[PDB]
């Protein structure tokens, strides 16, 4: 009922996973307005998340959609290896990485796509993806929001928004809603 | 909705 740990991989922080997963910084030029879905929203860390979902993306919305077979897996893959794992309360199916364990058990994992970082009890139901979904960049990219309330921008969470980027040091940006 | 909300919004 709960799988088997994973075999390799360094474990690594909240912080330091999101700077080692694939991320298209290129997406969000300077001093440019772009469209993109509010991934996320963290008023605790101060920060949000925003995601480009291109075309080049439709695959991982193929598994979000649940329009995909996948390969369901009995061994968690390496910390920092890109898997699938299945949201049934929500029932999608969405990247995840397993960063690192958790001191009060189970483990540590990111959600690429939304910027999430969420609690793993090992006993949940997980995919292998295909390399070519598997290789995608993760869409969530962080933000710094300036002429912004961050607390009221949960009500535009998934939801396409504008957004102009003041600055982009190709880890984090600083943009505004516009 | 949550999450299941994206679906709408990339369908």
């Amino acid at each position: 009922r709960f799988l088997l740990p994973p075999k390799g991989g360094t474990e690594t922080t909240r912080r330091d996973i999101y700077n080692q997963i694939l991320k298209d910084m290129a997406a969000f030029p300077e001093n440019t307005i772009v469209t993109a879905v509010l991934a996320s929203v963290d008023v605790t860390d101060n920060c949000a998340y925003v995601a480009k979902w291109d075309e080049s993306s439709d695959r991982i919305k193929k598994v979000l959609q649940r329009q995909l077979p996948l390969q369901e897996l009995d061994q968690l893959p390496d910390y920092g290896d890109i898997f699938a794992v299945l949201d049934s309360i929500n029932n999608i199916i969405t990247r995840i990485t397993i960063n690192s364990s958790s001191a009060g058990g189970g483990y540590d994992a990111y959600l690429i796509d939304f910027g999430e970082h969420i609690h793993f009890d090992g006993n949940e139901t997980i995919f292998k993806l295909p390399d070519d979904i598997k290789r995608l960049p993760a869409q969530a990219i962080r933000c710094d929001l300036i002429n912004c309330d961050i607390a009221n921008m949960h009500c535009f969470v998934n939801t396409y928004i504008k957004i102009r980027v003041h600055e982009n040091n190709n880890s984090t940006l600083v943009a505004e809603p516009v | 909705r949550g999450r299941a909300r994206l679906i709408d919004t990339l369908k």
